[PDB]
């Protein structure tokens, strides 16, 4: 699971969602206080990991995007501040056994924003794989291409990527293998 | 690696000897031959030397039948 | 060392140290594809029932093979000279083979052996449009089919309705997998002979050529009208 | 009372019929020819018969492999313009030169039968040529168009 | 027929008798073949002309 | 005659008997082949209705 | 046709009519199209919406 | 690239590269075009995977020409980078031959993928 | 209006219409076999049996603009048949990129794409757009939520053109709506209790109706302005009208006609309203309305003949006693029949041949003997109606009116 923030988008009322990765392609999003199932997002393949991106819109309004990866390498982005509908579907260049996606450079689920005006758009997106290859995409330009190329593919550690985390400023990525 | 090379070239010698030895043999055919006829009496009869023309020598092996 | 003749002249059996099937030469002196050459003063090229498809039907026994030394034949599926060389040998210098193919990657060696034999004239157009080689030749005495496409009956029906004279021969080689896999050869071959006698092709024989090809048949028929 | 367009190379042949146009495009079952029925029904009206020139041969070959509105077909439209007569085209995809200007064209399901007849007996009465000559000019055209399409 | 051969064959392509005697007894195969007379292999010197 | 009526019926109706190495098939008629579409493949029709009457949906 | 409960959500887009036969019907107030929810085998006694209006609590003679 | 016949879709290419990864773990593949053609010559290849991603594709499309002589299945996948990841090396891999075995643990997976390949030929 | 009968061991699984504007209606149908069968509506016979060149056909669909025809076959193939050559002439066009499992249902997006639900629980999307680079290859694959303890089959697939979705019913009972671009699920409903055999939609795609072996018809609605601006179907309603199954459902909607028609294992038809499904009324048709009869009596001997498929039966009143029957199995299909007044000769007649049988009451049984007439054996008969004890009048399926045992002049009609 991962925990994230969601805005009602008719009130300016936020609430936490937990997001559960299920069997088929399913992500079940549910309320973090009442436990009510809010929505579900199904990707096509073997769901392996997912991450949460936020982007600000105006004063006091932001939008939550779920970023979920197939095992094969194709990535869905779901807008879920509305109904959980796909806005972008792209493909990781290279990468065949995909274990872990992460964003960074703004507010992730591991660098969380304490105040709603401090929510930032994530700059970097790292897709780390079973061979130890970590593609790195720069989302200041790689939100438009739909077959975007990585800014670099790191290859330094040779077995399965099981953690990759961005420092809160978004200047270090930490690849790690168990 | 060099005795693996030795066994591999011996295997390739026998592979080529096999393929260009079997290229110069002739194998007895075994195929379900089927003949299409008219109403029912042509099927009821013996197919009367329609391509055998001897029922002793040139009927039952088909690599070369003959017409005398 | 002793050459005996077959049911069709231009096809012989060289008996002796290897009782193996053989045709004549129209190429003086040389082989084309490394087939064995037997001389008995007179030059002969060994046919192979595995390397080629019509030789397997001959070895299985085709009585009225309409490929015969006084005709001209239309070959829709060779892609290379490995069978039409023997068909030009058996049809001799009296007639002509029209070897018509589509994929121009082995059409290079098709035209290369058609340089050596004037018996063989090539057509490098797909056999579902015979109108594109209307203006080249017509009225063949026997069609041959070796296309491994799903519309075999329709392709050779169009070619026989445009270029085959009446009461002539049709020889079609049918691969079962190119039509329908997972169902057996008996049903798919019965289906194709019914599909071909839907046209004016009276089926005469089919045989399955089992020691040479998996799940193949050769069907002969006479073109009615 | 009709013509029919039949090709053998660059040499095109607008052969006229020995019966009416309706009789040509209506029955077609009376030939069944050995040689004499096709010899009686045949009439060598026009023969725009070119030579072994590779330019003219491959030009009419491209116009045969495509729509048939070539200059030889314009020559046929010149040499058959009597009263906007009826024509028998070979391929239905040559609709432009089939019905472009004053020619009632018909090519459907018995035109193929009469083309079977006239293609069976092209060399015996239409030219002053022989069987080996027709096969040699056909293979010259064939090798030309083959080396044109298949590059070298 | 030269194009559908692997690059190791194109390396040893001239030296067939040395190659097959050094395979049919377990010895060390040649490394140059017909390609030894290329200008680049002429520029190289040592074991790196095998390389 | 009670225990072989279906035998003589099928042995007179059916065709394509054996002759040694060979098998002499009858060709069918343009009558039937142009009056009717061919029969269903009972394998796939049985597969579909056996699926719709599988045990896991409790029919009654 | 007797109605024993009704409820509205915080936008006034939908409305729940719970009948004494057991059914519930969400009408959409902008166009008066209905949707039937049949679980209660006896009369529907209480209805409520959630705040976003996407969940309907109902209670009746079964103690469920 | 147009002249890369049969190209796999996403599901077939995912299971092709899965059997490539487990054959790489079982040391049952020859990665690289020259090693693939060597296995083609020796007749010990089950099927050939190629990449429709090399900038001259004519350095590939010659092993089709001796695949269709030995009737061994061959297939194209769209990414040489992903084929190299699946083969488990650090370089891009242009072609890879899964070699033959009869005691292999993944024999059933190899046979299933090669039947799915020869359906589209 | 008309009935087109097929014979022994013949069935029909899918059928599609084709009407290019300005040309005649054309009716294609698959059976359980390897052919498509196109019927000419005049005679009531097949005018074409096109053997599709791959395997046993499981589904059929017609292109939008109706120039091409998809047949989805048992060996995983989707074959395109060129239809626009004129009525009767059918050409093979293209076998689309193959797969393992059999494709059980087809639909077209437009002239461009073709969607197919298969028996491995997946939904493929091929491109049938000619003169594209990806013509024939399968662009997408989607996988439905599998059953836990049995295999899942996707049974019904439709395209919804007002939105850009694919609706799909499978054998778990779940009904899923998939965004076509991005090829991915928007929402899944767990509607039925068993398989969803057939589902359809209206013109503007405000409703999707669906039905299957659990014999309820579900209605999924998107009619609210908020539903249309949010792309959110709701499970609106549900009706129980059928007795056993629903194997076919379709919808028609015009200015003076808006009804969905449904039928299943119980042999009757059911008509409901499209935009007033849950509210409005419905009509369950009789299982047979005998516009073509299968029973007639003769007053002498108090006897009655009745013919089901390829057998006739005769019984007398008294109680009642079955005196004779004719299970003629040289026949394959039956059609209309008549007896002579005095009860002497029966004549049975189908659109391929007819046959006349002398009858003699031998007591508690009859004796029936064929009387040969090759004119009757060659003629096509629709109606035979017995001018005399010997003379009958014959209406042929090609509009001929003979008088046997010869020719009525019959004027022509303005077309």
């Amino acid at each position: 699971f991962k925990v994230a923030h969601l805005q009602n988008s008719q009130t300016n009322s936020v609430h936490g969602i937990v997001l559960l990765q299920g069997n088929n392609g399913w992500i079940n999003i549910l309320h973090s206080t009442s436990g009510l199932w809010l929505m579900g997002c199904k990707i096509e393949g073997v769901i392996t990991d997912f991450c949460i991106d936020y982007q600000p819109i105006s004063r006091g309004k932001f939008r939550t995007i779920l970023i979920a990866v197939n095992a094969y390498g194709e990535v869905w982005e779901f807008d879920l501040n509305k109904n959980g509908h796909v806005i972008r579907r792209w493909k990781d260049q290279g990468g065949v056994g995909i274990t872990k996606i992460q964003v960074g450079g703004g507010t992730t689920t591991t660098c969380p924003a304490l105040q709603i005006s401090k929510i930032k758009q994530n700059r970097w997106l790292a897709v780390g794989s079973e061979s130890g290859f970590v593609n790195l995409y720069d989302r200041n330009n790689a939100m438009t291409s739909s077959t975007p190329t990585p800014v670099a593919a790191l290859d330094q550690l040779t077995t399965t990527i099981s953690n990759l985390q961005f420092s809160p400023d978004g200047q270090i990525l930490c690849m790690a293998s168990r | 690696t060099q005795d693996s090379n030795y066994v591999r070239t011996l295997r390739q010698i026998e592979l080529k000897k096999l393929e260009k030895g079997a290229k110069q043999l002739m194998f007895k055919s075994s195929g379900n031959h089927t003949i299409f006829v008219d109403s029912r009496e042509k099927m009821n009869e013996f197919t009367p030397e329609k391509f055998f023309n001897t029922t002793s020598e040139m009927v039952n092996r088909s690599e070369n039948r003959l017409t005398k | 060392v002793v050459i005996e003749p077959h049911r069709h002249a231009g096809v012989y059996i060289a008996r002796g140290k290897e009782d193996l099937l053989v045709t004549k030469n129209m190429a003086p002196g040389e082989s084309v594809y490394g087939e064995k050459r037997i001389s008995v003063k007179v030059e002969y090229r060994v046919w192979n029932p595995f390397r080629s498809k019509l030789a397997a039907g001959i070895m299985g026994g085709l009585d009225e093979l309409f490929i015969a030394p006084g005709k001209k034949v239309l070959y829709l599926g060779a892609a290379s000279g490995t069978s039409v060389s023997h068909v030009s040998d058996v049809v001799g210098p009296e007639g002509v083979v029209y070897a018509v193919e589509f994929s121009h990657r082995p059409g290079r060696e098709l035209i290369s052996m058609a340089k050596k034999r004037p018996n063989i004239i090539p057509i490098i157009e797909d056999a579902r449009h015979p109108q594109k080689y209307r203006m080249l030749i017509g009225m063949v005495d026997c069609v041959f089919a070796d296309v491994a496409q799903p519309d075999q009956a329709r392709i050779i029906a169009l070619n026989s309705h445009m270029f085959l004279k009446d009461q002539g021969g049709v020889v079609i080689s049918i691969k079962a997998n190119c039509i329908d896999s997972t169902v057996d050869a008996e049903t798919v071959f019965a289906r194709e002979v019914q599909k071909l006698r839907e046209e004016r092709i009276k089926p005469l024989e089919q045989l399955t050529l089992e020691p040479y090809e998996r799940d193949h048949c050769i069907v002969v028929g006479r073109y009615m009208r | 009372y009709v013509l029919t367009e039949t090709s053998a190379g660059y040499a095109l042949l607008k052969a006229s019929d020995k019966k009416i146009y309706k009789s040509s495009s209506l029955i077609q079952d009376l030939d069944s020819s050995d040689k004499v029925l096709k010899e009686f029904k045949i009439a060598a009206f026009s023969k725009f018969n070119s030579a072994a020139n590779a330019l003219e041969e491959a030009n009419s070959i491209i116009e045969g492999k495509v729509s048939s509105q070539l200059e030889k077909l314009l020559e046929e439209i010149k040499k058959d313009k009597k009263s906007t007569l009826i024509v028998s085209e070979t391929k239905l995809a040559n609709a432009i030169n089939k019905l472009g200007l004053n020619f009632n064209v018909v090519s459907d399901a018995v035109t193929l039968d009469i083309y079977r007849a006239i293609k069976e007996y092209l060399p015996e009465l239409l030219p002053g040529m022989s069987d080996n000559d027709l096969s040699k000019m056909s293979l010259g055209l064939a090798h030309s168009i083959g080396r044109h399409k298949l590059k070298f | 027929s030269l194009a559908k051969s692997p690059a190791s064959t194109i390396q040893i392509l001239g030296a067939e008798k040395a190659l097959f005697r050094a395979l049919k007894t377990k010895h060390d195969t040649p490394k140059y073949g017909l390609l030894y007379h290329a200008s680049l292999v002429g520029q190289a010197t040592g074991k790196n002309k095998g390389k | 005659i009670k225990t072989k009526k279906r035998k003589t019926l099928k042995n007179l109706r059916k065709d394509s008997v054996k002759r040694g190495k060979f098998r002499v098939q009858l060709l069918s008629t343009t009558q039937d082949s142009k009056t009717l579409p061919p029969k269903k493949e009972s394998s796939i029709i049985r597969s579909k209705d056996r699926w719709l009457n599988r045990k896991a949906l409790n029919k009654g | 046709r007797y109605v024993s409960s009704m409820a509205i959500d915080n936008m006034g887009q939908q409305l729940a009519v719970g009948f004494a036969s057991g059914v519930i019907s969400i009408v959409s107030l902008a166009d008066l199209q209905i949707r039937l929810l049949k679980w209660h085998i006896d009369s529907v006694l209480s209805l409520s919406f959630s705040h976003d209006g996407s969940y309907l609590l109902s209670g009746g003679w079964e103690k469920v | 690239n147009p002249k890369a016949f049969p190209l796999a879709d996403a599901a077939l290419t995912q299971q092709i590269l899965d059997v490539v990864q487990q054959a790489a773990n079982l040391r049952q593949l020859k990665k690289g075009a020259n090693e693939a053609t060597k296995t083609l010559n020796r007749g010990i290849s089950e099927f050939i995977i190629m990449a429709a991603d090399c900038e001259p594709i004519e350095i590939l499309l010659h092993l089709p020409l001796l695949c269709e002589d030995k009737n061994v299945p061959y297939v194209f996948v769209p990414s040489r980078v992903a084929l190299g990841r699946a083969c488990g090396v650090s370089r891009p891999v242009i072609a890879a031959s899964i070699t033959t075995n009869d005691a292999s643990a993944i024999k059933t997976q190899i046979y299933a993928v090669k039947d799915k390949i020869e359906t589209l030929l | 209006e008309m009935v087109i009968e097929g014979g022994k061991d013949r069935s029909i699984e899918g059928l599609c219409w084709s009407n290019v504007n300005g040309e005649s209606l054309r009716l294609f149908s698959i059976g359980g076999s390897t052919v498509v069968t196109e019927w000419d509506l005049a005679t009531g016979l097949p005018l074409r049996n096109y053997d599709c060149n791959s395997g046993v056909i499981w589904s059929i669909s017609i292109n939008d603009s109706q120039d091409k025809l998809s047949v989805g076959c048992d060996n995983g193939t989707v074959v395109l048949i060129d239809i626009s050559g004129g009525p009767g002439v059918l050409e093979h066009d293209t076998i689309l990129m193959r797969q393992e499992a059999r494709v059980l249902t087809l639909a077209w997006k437009k002239d461009d794409f073709v969607i197919g639900g298969c028996s491995d629980g997946r939904i493929r999307i091929w491109s049938a757009q000619k003169n594209d680079e990806n013509m024939g290859r399968l662009l997408h694959t989607m996988k439905v939520d599998k059953a836990k303890k049995e295999s899942t089959l996707v049974w019904s697939v439709i395209y919804l053109p007002r939105t850009d979705q694919i609706a799909s019913g499978d054998s778990t009972g779940s009904i899923k709506f998939w965004d076509f671009q991005f090829a991915t699920l928007n929402q899944s409903f767990k509607a039925h209790d068993a398989d969803v055999l057939c589902l359809t939609t209206d013109t503007d795609n405000n409703y999707v109706f669906s039905a299957g072996v659990d014999r309820k018809i579900f209605q999924f609605s998107q009619n609210t302005n908020k539903s249309q601006k949010n792309n959110r179907w709701v499970n609106s309603s549900n009706r129980l009208l059928h007795g056993n199954d629903i194997r076919a459902i379709c919808a028609y909607q015009s200015k003076g006609a808006d009804f969905l028609v449904s039928g299943g294992v119980e042999k009757t038809l059911v008509i409901n309203s499209l935009t007033s499904f849950s509210n409005g009324n419905y009509r369950k048709m009789p299982t047979v309305e005998p516009y073509s009869k299968n029973v007639l009596v003769n007053k002498e001997q108090r006897l009655v003949v009745s013919w089901s498929e390829s057998t006739v039966k005769i019984w007398t009143m008294g109680n009642y006693k079955l005196v004779c029957k004719l299970t003629l199995k040289d026949d394959q299909n039956i059609s209309t029949c008549s007896l002579s007044p005095d009860g002497q000769v029966l004549v049975v007649g189908r659109p391929s041949t007819t046959k006349v049988f002398h009858l003699q009451p031998v007591g508690n049984k009859l004796k029936v003997t064929k009387l040969d007439n090759d004119l009757l054996l060659r003629t096509s008969t629709k109606l035979v109606k017995f001018i005399d004890n010997s003379k009958i009048v014959i209406c042929s399926c090609e509009d001929d009116v003979f008088i046997v045992d010869q020719e009525v002049e019959l004027l022509e009609v303005t077309s």
